[PDB]
Formats: structure tokens, sequence, C-alpha cells
């Protein structure tokens, strides 16, 4: 987790007691221009040069964050990452969880999710009556 | 007009199925 | 400018009522017993009872908006 | 609220229970019941 | 039959109102001749005229003439507009000639109304009137 | 959490994978399709449910669905 | 089935269920769904107040029925 | 956390959403954890012995508050003058202004009428002094007491019925054909004759003198015999007075066929009579399916040798399709109990049965608008649970080819034929309407469309009321249906002929221009209600729009913003605008209702005869007019009985208005509110002390649906009662 | 001039002019026979 902080003057919109008693979100990126971008939390703050550390309470708001950052600035920042840090202390690490950005095929990835099936053929609640599962997961 | 006692007595005759609907919804919730 | 000439259509929409059909010369003389009325209504379906005696032998609508006073106002 | 019929002081008694100590009563349980674990 | 209700000639009601029928038109006898008019039709104790729709021919004009015109002129509207629809349907381009109307196809259609009922059972004998269950579009079942 | 199922029908069209506000979704390989890939739901206790998924997905019917159930702290989005 | 070939959907699900497309393309790389078939009418797609769909899905070879 | 036991994924969420989907989830059975089809139906058995109970103890209440609080013993003097007291006024919220005047129909306390018409029936059915319901209350105290025993007792292991004992139709039909409809009606003629009847004519029968007195002074020899016809041998007299013997008869069946003179109803041995009847057809068709014995049928037989033609399958595996679905049985429960709710509302008033509850108005007119409020909302129960039977327990493959395959091979005809009818049928009424009313209020009322109902006063001829003009079946004596040529069996068509001709009785209503449109807006109304419900049944597996909803279940909220905009496509949603417009059609309907009677009641009919045709006159002359009484009850000066009418008018105004909140308002604003709450809260001196164990959140988004419709029926429903309760109260006693 | 041909055939214009023909004979024919209640 090293980077400075954004110059960010302080706001209401940010960390409530969410933070401190379950999970709260680190976005870290590095820019070598120091420029200005919109907080999702609401406002403007300050890039630092080099290495940046911006505590956020949502998973949504990182990855809102992280695609400003590569959309809305012309020398785009995509070494961006998203960690999950816990009050106990102990930091996951989520967004690039692969090597690659999610859109482009790592091929060393795994196909869960995928049903072999359209939706066509899913299977009818009658039939899994009483059984205590539901039409898509059977 | 009406006793006194058959108020109480219509209490206390209530008071069964009280006890019988307290039990009926404690076996219900299992 | 489109939109100003649409306001100027319904002003001028509102002095021509006001000239053509309208009891104002009637109710200039008289401003406290009759009352003004710039919308005379075509008798089609039934339509004549809404020319409601207005005063002065003028038969419509009663208007509502101060167009009678204004114009008393501006000379 | 004079009562003429039998045991007049019967809803004396039993529209302050059932209008609070069943309420309060009844939503205290209930409270302590679906926050409960 | 029909006790309740006395012809409006020998009614009071009737003649209490028809005293003071309003002017509807310019003209200051349309209340004189709408009296006259409504003298021949069936009203209650109420002195409003009544319509009767059983189909009796008696009570013809009552509904069945305004039953028959309106069919007509309404079937008339059914039938140049489905025309139109079906002939803009092969000029490639059928979505914006119902934005912008060809009135020169248009106004072919609309004078071609004339003889709706005969197109009518001329394309439901030769089958244009109506599609196959399975040739049409539809929901799952 | 929500879950979130690509079917066959999936075109491998990427427009799903870069909809999507977590990025709950990834494009994995696959052999069934012209783009020989076809998109997964790897970190699916991540969905929140907003289903922009589904809004980008060009096949029709839907090669990809979210099935909206057991809610949590992440698929609810509390910052409280 | 061939290009320009007129098919009638049989899918039960898409929105052209029972409805005529021109095929537009036969794929022949050994895929799932290698038929392009191409419609007049375009569906239910896109985010709300969106003015169209699409007018294009994949089909399989057993799910048409060529009507030319 | 351990709130929702039956369901594990709501015992997850830290949020609110586990306490509200915790309380509507609790009765779905269906969805609980751990659920097998026998848990399931013995868990249902048992509250239905609960709920037996609820009904038990709710007509034990009433019974022991007309026994203890009511004057009881004073309105069986004179039924006419004293208003009947429902019970006591008890809150200490009154001041001196309300107290005397909530003090009425001669008490000392303040007291509440009653309109429930509960005295009229304990006078009827022979109930005469408050030992006697006092005796009937504690009796229903003790069976409620036996139900709630018996659930408890079904709930144990040993007792707890096995699957192959539920999914027995034919032992139950059998059972309920013959020893529940036919043995409780025959039991009923059994107490009109030996306790209704006999304290109708002056004896007291009680149960010291049951055995000992006879209900007939011939025995039951005659009825051995077969000589029946002394039970039949001299009615009721025309000129006897209720509750005493004067020209009493001692005939204990006959069939008069017409009213009481003096009591407005139906002569009570005619009641029993009609019970006798019924019994003897009931129990015989509780003999027809097969059991433990030979004899009887098999209703998988019947089914699936219903085969033609022009359906192909026809019934073929039906009986399986309505044996294991729990909601195609309730949804057919439910529709004919809505169908006979209805019945029930049409027949008691103009059929009264009661003594003097055709005399009574304001009681009448709430048990009217009760019952046919209960019966639309079982109307559309039925229909929900159509929908929700489509969901869940419809099998497409069982059900292959037969009429429900086939409902839904062709739902978008007969929905867009709905479609037409509901449209055609709307926009004449409002074009009829609003031509009418326009032309009235051009000063000229003699160019109104006023049509001639001459069917539905054609239906009256042919049930006798000679008014009309017609003389077609009854209406004239010399057809073959008045004088029944082969045995002139006809005993009740002189009491019929004198009943429906007497302009008194509500009994076939004279019916003129102004009721056509309304009944056409009440078929609008069904119609309208009916499209909703059934395009939300065969639309319940999915549309274009959404081909899987099956997968989904019933009552999701959307499917997202995508594919154009998926708002209220579950088929809850369609329960949800049918409850709409279900309210509406009732409103319509008891609108009505309402100011027919109000015509009829006070005399003046021209007011609705003419008046009725045109929407002003529906709004100046009914809503305007007979309100004047309503909120007239509390003002400045002082206060009167109909102030708590007023101020459930308002009441009622609040809830409608704010279930308008919850329509129209959606979740993402108050989802946002709530958090700018939240954070006020957690960044505040000496609350922050004080935390949440449930995060809030919104309400969600099918949830808040629900509580805006339950807002817009509660209010609508008090907004209502008020008015109606108050109006003819107001001007009728 | 092709595109005022092109605009006056426009839907709203069209349907304009058929709803403004179609009250000018309604409200001529109530002008010259008023008051039509049946045959
Ligand atoms: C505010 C804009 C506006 C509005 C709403 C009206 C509305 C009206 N005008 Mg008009 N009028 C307006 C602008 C307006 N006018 C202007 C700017 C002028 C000058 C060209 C006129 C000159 C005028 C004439 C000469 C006549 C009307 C009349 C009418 C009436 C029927 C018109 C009709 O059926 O024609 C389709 C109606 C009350 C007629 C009327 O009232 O009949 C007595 C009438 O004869 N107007
Ligand atoms: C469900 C039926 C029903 C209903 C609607 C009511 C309604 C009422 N009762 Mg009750 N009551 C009933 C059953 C009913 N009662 C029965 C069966 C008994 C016989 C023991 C009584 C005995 C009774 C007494 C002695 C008093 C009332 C009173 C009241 C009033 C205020 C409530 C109160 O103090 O609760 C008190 C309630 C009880 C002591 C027992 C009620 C138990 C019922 C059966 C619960 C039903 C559960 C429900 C269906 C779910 C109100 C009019 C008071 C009153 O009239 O003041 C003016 C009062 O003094 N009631
Ligand atoms: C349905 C039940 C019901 C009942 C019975 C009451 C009854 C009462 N209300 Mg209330 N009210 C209710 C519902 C009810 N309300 C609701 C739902 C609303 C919200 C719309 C209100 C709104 C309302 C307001 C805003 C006010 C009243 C007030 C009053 C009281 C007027 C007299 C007074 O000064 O009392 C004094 C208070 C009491 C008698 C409360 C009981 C406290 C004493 C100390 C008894 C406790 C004894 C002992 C300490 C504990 C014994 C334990 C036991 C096991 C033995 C009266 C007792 C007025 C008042 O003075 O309130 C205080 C007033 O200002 N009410
Ligand atoms: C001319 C085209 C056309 C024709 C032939 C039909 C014919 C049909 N419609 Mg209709 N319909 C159309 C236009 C058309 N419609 C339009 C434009 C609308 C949009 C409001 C609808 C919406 C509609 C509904 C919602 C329903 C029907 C239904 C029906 C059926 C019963 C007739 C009826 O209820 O009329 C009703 C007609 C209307 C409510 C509106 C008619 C609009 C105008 C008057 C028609 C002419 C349109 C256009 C100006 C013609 C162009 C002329 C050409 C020179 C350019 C019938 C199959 C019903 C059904 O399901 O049948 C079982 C039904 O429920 N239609
Ligand atoms: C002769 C024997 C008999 C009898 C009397 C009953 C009686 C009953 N059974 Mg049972 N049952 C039987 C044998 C019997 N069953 C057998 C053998 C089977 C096994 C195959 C079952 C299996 C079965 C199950 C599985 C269930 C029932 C249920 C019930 C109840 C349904 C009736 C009810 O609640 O409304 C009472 C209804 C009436 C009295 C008649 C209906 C009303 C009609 C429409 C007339 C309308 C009223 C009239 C117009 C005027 C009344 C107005 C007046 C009140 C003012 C009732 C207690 C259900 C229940 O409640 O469980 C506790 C239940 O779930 N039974
Ligand atoms: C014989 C009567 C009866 C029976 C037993 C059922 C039973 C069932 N219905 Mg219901 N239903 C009926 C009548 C019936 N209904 C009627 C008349 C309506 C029209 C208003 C409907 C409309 C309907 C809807 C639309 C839904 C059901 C569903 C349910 C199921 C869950 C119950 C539930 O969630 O409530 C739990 C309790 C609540 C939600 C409390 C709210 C009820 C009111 C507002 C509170 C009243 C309490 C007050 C003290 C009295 C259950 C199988 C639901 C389901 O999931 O089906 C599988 C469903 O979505 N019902
Ligand atoms: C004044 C209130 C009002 C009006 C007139 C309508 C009108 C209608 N509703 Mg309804 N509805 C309303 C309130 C209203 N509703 C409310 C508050 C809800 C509760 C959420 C619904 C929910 C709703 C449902 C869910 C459905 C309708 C449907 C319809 C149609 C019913 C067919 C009919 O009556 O013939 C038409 C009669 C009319 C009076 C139409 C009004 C048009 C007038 C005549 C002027 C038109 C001329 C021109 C455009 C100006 C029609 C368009 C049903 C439908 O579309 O079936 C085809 C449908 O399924 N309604
Ligand atoms: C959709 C239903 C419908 C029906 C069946 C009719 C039918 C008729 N109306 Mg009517 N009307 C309608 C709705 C309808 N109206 C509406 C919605 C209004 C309000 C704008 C009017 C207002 C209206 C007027 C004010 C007059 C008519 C009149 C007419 C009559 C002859 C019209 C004509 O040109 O010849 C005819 C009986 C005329 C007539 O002579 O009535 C007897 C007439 O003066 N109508
Ligand atoms: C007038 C007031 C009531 C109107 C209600 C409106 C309902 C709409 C009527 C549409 C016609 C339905 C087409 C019938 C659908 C159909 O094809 O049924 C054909 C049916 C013959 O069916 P089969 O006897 O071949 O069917 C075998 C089994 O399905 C039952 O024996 O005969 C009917 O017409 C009976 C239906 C009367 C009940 C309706
Ligand atoms: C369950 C279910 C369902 C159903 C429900 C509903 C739909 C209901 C409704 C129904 C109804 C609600 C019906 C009604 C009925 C009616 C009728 C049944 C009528 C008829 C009647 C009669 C027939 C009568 C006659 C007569 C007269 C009128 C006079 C005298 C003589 C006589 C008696 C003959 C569904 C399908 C959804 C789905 C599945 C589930
Ligand atoms: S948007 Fe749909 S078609 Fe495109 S990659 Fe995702 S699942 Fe496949
Ligand atoms: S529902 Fe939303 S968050 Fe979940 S996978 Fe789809 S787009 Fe991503
Ligand atoms: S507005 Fe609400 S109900 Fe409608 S699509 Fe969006 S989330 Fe679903």
């Amino acid at each position: 987790l090293s980077g400075q902080p954004p110059k960010f003057g302080g706001s209401t919109g940010g960390l409530l007691s969410k933070a401190n008693r379950e999970e709260k979100y680190a976005i870290t990126w590095t820019s070598a221009s120091e420029q200005v971008f919109e907080m999702p939390t609401g406002g403007a703050a300050i890039m630092n040069e080099g290495e940046n550390l911006l505590y956020l309470a949502r998973k949504e708001q990182c990855l809102a964050l992280g695609t400003q950052l590569r959309t809305k600035f012309k020398p785009k920042i995509q070494d961006y990452k998203i960690y999950r840090v816990y009050p106990s202390g102990e930091v996951q690490y989520l967004h690039p969880a692969d090597g690659v950005f999610p859109e482009k095929v790592n091929e060393g990835r795994e196909a869960q999710g995928t049903k072999t099936r359209r939706i066509g053929q899913n299977p009818e609640p009658v039939t899994i009556k009483f059984s205590g599962k539901a039409p898509y997961e059977v | 007009a009406l006793s006194d006692t058959q108020i109480l007595a219509a209490l206390v005759v209530a008071l069964l199925p009280a006890f019988l609907a307290f039990r009926l919804s404690t076996e219900l919730y299992k | 400018f489109g939109h100003l000439a649409v306001v100027f259509v319904w002003l001028s929409g509102m002095y021509f009522h006001g000239a053509k059909f309208s009891n104002y010369e009637g109710w200039l003389a008289d401003p406290t017993h009759i009352k003004p009325s710039a919308q005379v209504v075509w008798p089609i379906v039934g339509q004549g009872i809404l020319n409601g005696d207005v005063g002065g032998g003028f038969h419509g609508i009663q208007i509502t908006s101060g167009l009678f006073y204004l114009w008393r106002a501006s000379g | 609220m004079d009562g003429s019929y039998a045991a007049s002081y019967l809803p004396w008694i039993l529209i302050p229970m059932v209008g609070w100590l069943f309420p309060a009563v009844t939503m205290g349980l209930l409270f302590i019941h679906i926050e409960s674990e | 039959d029909f006790a309740n209700l006395t012809p409006c000639s020998e009614n009071p009601a009737y003649l209490a109102k028809s005293k003071n029928f309003l002017n509807t038109t310019n003209d200051p006898n349309s209340g004189k001749i709408r009296a006259e008019r409504y003298a021949s039709a069936l009203c209650g104790p109420e002195g409003y005229p009544h319509l009767i729709v059983d189909g009796r021919f008696t009570h013809a004009g009552d509904f069945l003439i305004p039953s028959i015109l309106f069919l007509y002129i309404a079937g008339w509207i059914g039938w140049v507009g489905r025309s139109y629809l079906i002939e803009i349907r092969e000029s490639k381009n059928p979505e914006m000639q119902e934005v912008v109307i060809n009135v020169p196809l248009a106004i072919k259609k609309m004078l071609g109304g004339f003889l709706w009922p005969l197109a009518a059972v001329g394309e439901y004998t030769s089958g244009k009137l109506v599609m196959k269950d399975s040739e049409i579009p539809t929901s799952p079942r | 959490s929500h879950s979130v199922k690509i079917y066959d029908t999936c075109i491998g069209c990427t427009q799903c994978v870069r909809a999507c506000p977590l990025d709950v979704l990834e494009m994995v390989p696959w052999d069934g399709c012209k783009a020989a890939q076809i998109a997964s739901s790897p970190r699916t206790e991540d969905c929140v449910g907003c289903k922009r998924c589904e809004t980008a997905c060009p096949t029709d019917f839907l090669s990809i669905r979210v099935y909206l159930g057991a809610e949590t702290t992440r698929s609810m989005g509390l910052a409280y | 089935l061939n290009r320009g070939d007129k098919v009638r959907i049989k899918r039960t699900e898409s929105y052209w269920y029972g409805d005529v497309g021109t095929v537009a393309s036969v794929e022949k790389s050994g895929i799932l769904y290698p038929v392009i078939v191409r419609f007049d009418r375009v569906n239910y797609n896109g985010f709300s107040g969106s003015a169209s769909g699409v007018n294009t899905n994949n089909f399989a070879e057993n799910e048409l029925e060529l009507v030319q | 956390t351990k709130f929702p036991k039956f369901s594990q994924d709501l015992a997850q969420d830290p949020t609110t959403r586990r306490i509200w989907y915790g309380i509507a989830t609790a009765h779905d059975f269906e969805t609980h954890d751990g659920m097998t089809e026998e848990n399931l139906y013995q868990k249902i058995f048992a509250s239905h012995f609960g709920h037996i109970a609820i009904i038990f103890l709710w007509t034990s209440g009433t019974l022991f508050h007309v026994a203890w609080q009511g004057n009881f013993e004073q309105w069986i003097k004179d039924p006419l003058n004293i208003r009947p007291i429902a019970h006591a006024i008890w809150d200490p919220h009154f001041g001196e202004g309300a107290v005397n005047a909530f003090t009425q129909a001669g008490a000392s306390n303040p007291v509440n009428i009653a309109y429930s018409g509960v005295y009229h029936w304990f006078y009827t059915i022979g109930m005469t002094t408050n030992q006697e319901l006092y005796s009937g209350a504690v009796f229903l105290l003790v069976l409620a007491s036996l139900f709630l025993f018996a659930g408890w007792l079904h709930l144990q292991p040993k007792f707890r019925p096995s699957l192959a004992w539920f999914k027995n139709a034919e032992s139950r039909l059998n059972h309920h054909l013959a020893g529940l409809f036919g043995v409780s009606s025959l039991a009923w003629a059994g107490h009109l004759v030996h306790v209704a009847i006999p304290e109708a004519r002056g004896q007291h029968v009680g149960w010291d003198n049951f055995l000992s007195t006879p209900p007939h002074p011939a025995g039951l020899m005659p009825f051995f015999t077969g000589n029946w016809g002394v039970y039949a041998a001299d009615p009721d007299t025309a000129g006897h007075i209720f509750g005493t013997s004067e020209g009493a008869g001692t005939a204990i069946l006959t069939f008069l066929g017409g009213f009481h003179p003096q009591t407005e109803s139906l002569w009570l041995t005619d009641i029993a009579h009609h019970h006798l009847a019924i019994a003897v057809i009931f129990i015989i068709a509780g003999h027809m399916y097969r059991t433990n014995w030979g004899i009887g049928h098999s209703i998988k037989e019947i089914l699936n040798a219903h085969k033609g033609p022009l359906t192909g399958a026809g019934h073929t595996n039906l009986y399986d399709t309505i044996n294991n679905s729990l909601h195609f049985q309730l949804g057919l429960a439910l529709a004919s109990l809505g169908v006979i709710t209805s019945l029930v509302a049409q027949h008691m008033y103009s059929l009264p049965s009661y003594a003097f509850i055709a005399q009574d108005h304001t009681t009448q007119a709430a048990l009217y608008t009760h019952h046919q409020y209960i019966a639309g909302f079982l109307m559309v129960g039925a229909f929900a649970h159509g929908a929700i039977f489509f969901v869940r327990d419809y099998d497409p493959v069982a059900n292959k080819d037969n009429v429900l395959a086939r409902m839904l091979e062709h739902k978008e005809a007969l929905i867009s034929h709905l479609s037409w009818v509901s449209l055609f049928l709307g926009f004449h009424t409002l074009g009829l309407y609003v031509h009418n009313d326009v032309v009235v209020a051009f000063g000229t009322p003699e160019k109104q469309i006023l049509i001639e109902p001459v069917f539905a006063q054609w239906i009256q001829a042919t049930s006798g009321k000679a008014l009309y003009g017609f003389d077609v079946l009854l209406s004239n004596p010399d057809s073959i249906a008045s004088t029944a040529w082969p045995n002139y069996g006809n005993v009740w068509l002189p009491g019929w002929l004198d009943a429906i001709n007497s302009g008194t009785n509500s009994l076939f209503l004279t019916i003129g221009p102004g009721d056509f449109l309304v009944h056409h807006a009440i078929a609008l109304g069904l119609h309208t209600t009916a499209l909703i419900l059934i395009k939300g049944a065969l639309d319940a597996r999915g549309s274009k729009l959404m081909p899987d909803k099956k997968d989904f279940g019933y009552s999701f909220p959307c499917d997202g913003p995508g594919r154009g905009g998926t708002c209220d496509i579950s088929a809850w949603d369609a329960f949800y605008l049918a409850m709409f417009w279900m309210l509406n059609t009732l409103g319509w309907l008891t609108f009505y209702w309402h100011w027919k009677h109000l015509g009829v009641w006070s005399g003046n009919v021209a007011q609705f005869n003419e008046n009725s045709t045109y929407l002003m006159g529906w709004f100046r002359d009914y809503l305007w007019a007979n309100s004047a009484q309503l909120i007239n009850g509390y003002n400045p000066y002082g206060v009167n009985n109909l102030s708590v009418w007023a101020w459930m008018f308002l009441f009622g105004h609040l809830v409608w208005a704010t279930g308008f909140m919850f329509l129209i308002s959606w979740r993402g604003y108050w989802q946002e509110l709530i958090e700018t709450i939240v954070w006020a809260h957690e960044r505040t001196p000496l609350a922050n002390l004080v935390r949440w164990k449930d995060k809030p959140v919104a309400l969600s988004i099918v949830q808040a649906r629900l509580v805006g419709l339950a807002h817009f029926t509660v209010g609508y429903v008090l907004t209502y009662a008020a008015f109606l309760i108050a109006s003819t109260a107001g001007k009728f006693g | 001039m092709d595109g005022l041909k092109s605009f006056l055939s426009t839907a709203p214009v069209m349907i304009m002019a058929l709803l403004t023909f179609t009250a000018g004979i309604l409200i001529e024919f109530n002008r010259f026979y008023p008051d039509l209640l049946f045959h």
C-alpha cells in the first residue's frame, strides 16, 4: 500500500464507519504528470507525481475512478491496482487479478459462470419442485 | 343485561384458547 | 428571435381581440357595472350559451386577464 | 367514559394494556427476536 | 310493450320542456325544429328522448342507421390504411414512408375505399385478408 | 450474491466485460465462435445487479443473464 | 443454407420467432451458431430510449426453416 | 441473522430488507428451506386450523360484544326505532363534546352503532336474550380452542397425515359435498325448523324444551309415511307479526316464495325448506366419487375421457395438474369464492332474509359494499394464483396439447380480443358520458344519448315485472311458464309476483337509461381487470420482451433498463395494476348501488333517473350533495355522531395520497436520501452512540409497489366506508 | 419546391390537415342541420 495520498481538501462524501469495521478499498495508480481528476466521492483532487494511494469505501467507486483514469486522460493511466484492505490488516488484490484487464483474453483464465446451453434449454421450475434450488442453477 | 361474573368467566374460559393458540403457533414455528 | 415572433403574435392577438371582438368601447364608459369580454363564441353545437350577458348588450366570455385594466392604465 | 354495562373497570384496565403493554411488550420481544444472533 | 315510455307528443313533461328549447345555431327556429324532430321519439317521465337499440325496425333509425353508416365510413378508414400500409411494404424503405406520406399513392388509396366491402370479401375469399398462424411472428407459448 | 451466467450464444464481442462497472466479468478463450472468446464471471460475488452487462449484449435473446439473489454488503453497494 | 436465403426462425427465444429473415452468411469453422440471419425487423435491444435495436442474430442450421 | 429462519438467504444481508422480506416471505411455504411436499402440506393444514380458530374467535368477539356492551335486549322490542349498538367506546382522548355526541341509541356510555347487521341475523335465527349470545360466545371460544388443539395435534409426528392423505381428492370431495355442504345445510334446516321458526312464531325453544316440544303437532311419522303435505298445512298468514303468535300457522316447511309482509324479508319456513332441498341435493352429490368401496367415479377417468376434435388432448393429464399444484387449487377456490361472494352481495340486497334488515338501510349498504369488495379481492387473488401456478407448478410436458397448453398456445389472440372489447366499451362509455355531459352543460339536455336498457328490462319482464309492458313468460299469465301446464306446481308464483311488482323492495329494481351506461362502465371495469389479470397469468412464462420469466419467478422487480426498459414486466406487477382496476370497478358499482338505493329509499328516484346520465350529475348530486352531512361531522360549533366518520374520511384521503408517494417516487431518490441521513447520524455528536444493527436501506422496488398498493387500498376502503356509512346514517337513522 | 412538398407530406402536417378537414365537415353539418339525435 505504498503511495502518498492525493492533495485533496477533504469532503463529507467518503469513508463512513463501514471502512473501519469491515472492508474499504484502495486504488493505487502511478502518473508522471500532476493533474486534476474528479473523485467519485465528489470534488476534484490533485494527482501526485508518481504513486498515489486513494482509500474509498466501495469497489464501484474505485472502478469508476480507474475508468476515468483510463478514458479521461490523454496520457492514459492503465497501471492502476485496486486493493481491498480490512481493518484487521490484510490486503487483498482485486481488479487486475490477472496480468491484463478483463476485456483482453489472457488465455490462462478459467471459464466459470458459463452454462452449456442457451436460455431456451434452461430447466423449468415445475421439474425442480421443493429441491432447494432454482431453475438457473440446475 | 349481563352479569359482572359472566364477563370474568368468559375471560377465564378464553384463557384456554390463549394457551392452545400459543402452543399451536409455537408448534408451527418448528 | 423566433420565440419573440411567437410572443408578438400572441400579443397582437390580445390587442386585436380587444379591438374588434370586445366591449372595450362600452366598458370604458361604464367600468363599474358591465364586465370585460374580449372573446365571442361561434354558436355551433349550442355553445352560444357561453356568450353570457356581460353587460351593455354585448354577449361573450367574460375575460379574467386584466387586459382592459391594462389598456385603461396605458391610456 | 362512564360504563353502564357490567365490569366497567375491565375496559379501564384493558385499554392501557392492549394499547401500551401489548405493543410495548410485543415490539420489545420482536425487537430482541429479529435482531438476535 | 314499452308502457313505461310514452311518445313525446302525448307527454306532459316533454311539452313543458319543449316550450323552452334553446337555439343551438344562429337560426332562431332551431329550437322549434328540434322540438318538432324529437316529438316522434320515445321519452320517459323526465321528458328526454330515449333510443331503442333492439334492432326493431320501427326504431331502426335510432341505432341501426348510424350503425350501418359508421361501419361503412370506418371500414373505409381501416381498409384504406391497410391497403396503403400493404402497398408501401415493397418500396425498399417502408419505414420512412410512414413518416412522409406518399400523397399521390395516399389519395389513390383513399379514393379506393368506395368498394371496400367488395374488396374485403374478395381478399377474404382469396386469402389476402388474414395470415396463417405459423407465418406471423409470435411470443413464446 | 447474484449469479451471472453466460450461455452458448456469446459471440465474444467483449461488450459485457467493459460495460460492467465492477469488472465482475472477464474474457476467457473459447472455441465456439469466430472471436474465439467467451465471457466468464469469476468475481461474481462483486456483482451488484446493475445489469449493464445484459444491456450491452447484442445477441438475441441474451448470452449473459444476471439472476438476482442473496444480497450481501458487496452486492447491495452500501458505503455504510 | 446459402447467402440471400429467406429462412423462418424456430428458436422459441428470439424476437423474430416465426419471422422471416435473409441469411447474410454461413460460417464453416465448426462453431455452434454459424448462420448469420439478418432481419427487416429490429428487436428489443439497447438502453431505454434508444431509437433502434439490432436486426442481426447468429442462428444454428437446425433452427432455421428454409422458405425460399 | 436469525429472524427469517425459514430462508437462509435472508438471514445474511445486514440490511432492513431482511426484516421486510421475512415478514413477506413468511407464509410462502413453498420457498422455505428444508421443505418437502409432505411438510408443506402438513404445515398448510395446521395453518388452516389456526385460521379456523381466528374466524371462531372473531365471531365469538362479535357475539360477546353484542351481549356485553350492546342493547340486544332493547333492540328486539322495536328494531325499527332503536339503533343497534356494536360495542362501547373507551378511549381517554374524548372531550366532553365527543362523549355527549357518541352517547346514542339509548345508552349511558359512548357507543358505536352496529352496521354489520349481526343484530338482525341473531334476531332472525332465534336468539332473543343476552344469555343466549353469551352462551354462543363461550361455545365459540370452546370451538376455537378445539380447532387450535386440532392444529397442534396434527403437527405431532404420530398424527401428521401422509402425502397420500392430502392428495386424496375423491374422498375429500365426498366428505365436503355430503358431510360439510350437505350435513351442515341439513343441520341448519334443523335449527330453523326447531328454534328459529318456532321462536319467530312466539314460543321459546331453548336447550331445555328442545326435546319436549316437537316443531310440528304432527310427529315424524308423517315424514316417514310419505304424507309430507302436513308440514305445509297452514303457512304463515300475511298478518303475522315476528316474535309473537298472531296467525302463526304451524307449518315448518312451506314455499310461499314471496316476502314476509311485516319484516320485509323471506319467510323462515321458506328458508328452512330451501336448506332441506339443498341438503338433499348436496348429500346425494357427495356419493359421486370413488372411495374405499367399489361404486363411485374416478376423476381421472372423467377428465381423460373428455377429448374432442377441436381441442385434441382435451383434459388428459389434468387430474395430476390440479392435484399436484396448490396454486391451481387455490386459484379455483378463490375464483369460485369470489363468484359466490358477488352472488351473496347481489342476493342479500334484493332478497333479504333477516328480520327488518331491508328497513335498516345503513347495514344493507355496508353488507353489499363489504361483500362486493371481498368478491373483487378474491377474484383478483384467483387470477394472481393462476399466474403463480403458471410460473411455478405448470409443466408444459405433462400438459401437452390439453386445454391449458392451448390456453398458452393462443394467448395473444384472446389478450388482443380483451384489448379490443375493453377499448371499444371504454371509448363509447366515456364518449356517451362526455357527450351527455357536454350537451347538458350547453343547456340542451334533450340532446343526450339516452339508451333504454331493453335487454335487462326484458329479463325483469321474464321474471314477472309487468311494469315495462312486455308480456313474455311470467308477465304473461297465459304463457306456458306462468301456468306450468303439466302440473301447475307454481306454488311460489303468486307470492313472487306480489313481491316483484311492489315498488317498495329492492327486488328487481326499476332499470332506466341511467343504468345502461353504468352497467357498461361496470362491464368495462370487469373486462379491463380481466385483461390485466390474464395478461399477467398467460405472460407469466414470458413474452418477447423477456422470454424467461419463469426463472426469475413471480415477483421480481424488473429486468434492467435494457431491452428498452423493463419496469413492470413481472406477473406480480400485473396483479398490481389489476388491483387498481379492481378498486376502480368496485368503486363504480358501489357508487352506482349507493346512489340508486339513495333514490329508492328516499322515494325521489327521479334524482338518479335524470341526473345519472352525465358525469356532473354523478359529481354534484352524489359526491357533493351526500358529503354535506359528512364533512360537517365536526365543525367549529360542535360535534355530532358522524364525527369519527368525518375523521375516517380525511384519514382515508391521507392514506391514499401516501400511496401516491410510494407509487410515483421510486427507489433511487430515496436510497440516496437515506444515504445523506445515514451520514448525518454517523457524523453527529451524542447520536454516534446509537448504531443500527441492520443497515438502513430504501424499500425495494416490488416492496414499495406493494406498500403503495396497500395504502391505495386501505385509504380507498376507509374513505368509502366512511362516506357510505355516514351518508345513509346521515339521512336514514 | 420538393422540400415544402416533402414537409407538407409529413405525418403531423397531413394528420392536422385531415383532422381540420374532418372537423370542418362535421362543424358545417352541425351548422346547417343542427340537432340530429337519430334519423
Ligand atoms: C391505543 C392506546 C392509547 C391509549 C390508552 C392512550 C391513552 C392516553 N393518551 Mg395517547 N396516543 C396513542 C395511543 C393511546 N393513548 C397513540 C397511538 C398516539 C399517537 C398518535 C397517542 C398520542 C397522544 C399524545 C400526544 C398524548 C396522549 C395522551 C394520552 C393520555 C391522556 C391523559 C394523560 O395525561 O395521561 C398521562 C399518561 C399516562 C397515564 C401514561 C401512563 C404512565 C403512568 C405513570 C402509569 C405507569 C404506572 C407505573 C409507572 C408503571 C406500572 C407498571 C405496571 C406493570 C403496573 C391517555 C392516558 C396525552 C398525555 O398526557 O400523554 C402523556 C397526550 O399528550 N396520547
Ligand atoms: C389503418 C390501420 C389500421 C387498421 C386497419 C387497424 C385494424 C385493427 N386494429 Mg388498430 N391501430 C392502428 C391502426 C390500424 N388498426 C393505429 C395507428 C393504432 C395506434 C393507436 C392502433 C392500435 C390498436 C389497438 C390498441 C388495438 C387495435 C385493434 C385493431 C383491430 C380492431 C379494430 C379496432 O379496434 O380499431 C381500433 C383503432 C384504434 C384504437 C386507432 C385507430 C387509428 C386510426 C383511426 C386508424 C387509421 C390510422 C391511419 C391514419 C391510417 C392511414 C391512412 C392512409 C391514407 C395513410 C383491427 C385488426 C384492436 C385489436 O387487438 O383487435 C383485436 C386493439 O386492441 N388497434
Ligand atoms: C364430513 C366430514 C368432513 C367435514 C365436516 C370437514 C370439514 C372441514 N374440512 Mg375436511 N376432510 C374430510 C372430512 C371432512 N372435512 C376428509 C375425509 C378429508 C380427507 C380426504 C378432509 C381433508 C381436508 C383438508 C386437507 C382440509 C380440510 C378442511 C376442512 C375445513 C374446510 C371448511 C371450512 O373451513 O370452511 C367452512 C365451510 C363451510 C361450512 C361451507 C362452505 C360455505 C358454503 C359455500 C355456503 C356458503 C355459506 C352460506 C351462503 C351462508 C353462511 C352465512 C352465515 C355464516 C351467516 C372444514 C373444517 C381444511 C381446513 O380448514 O383444515 C383445518 C383443510 O385444509 N379437510
Ligand atoms: C385456477 C386457475 C385459473 C382460473 C381462474 C380464473 C380464470 C377464474 C375465472 C373464472 C370465472 C370466474 C368464471 C365464471 C363463471 C361463469 C359462469 C359459470 C356463468 C354461467 C352461469 C350459468 C350457466 C347460469 C345460467 C343461468 C342463468 C343466467 C339464468 C337462470 C338459468 C341459468 C341458471 C341456466 C387460470 C385459468 C387463470 C390459470 C390456472 C389456475
Ligand atoms: S456482451 Fe454478450 S455476446 Fe458480447 S461477449 Fe458479453 S456475453 Fe458475449
Ligand atoms: S450485473 Fe452489473 S456488476 Fe454484475 S456482472 Fe452484470 S454488469 Fe457487472
Ligand atoms: S426504473 Fe426501476 S423498475 Fe424500471 S427498469 Fe430501472 S430499475 Fe427496473
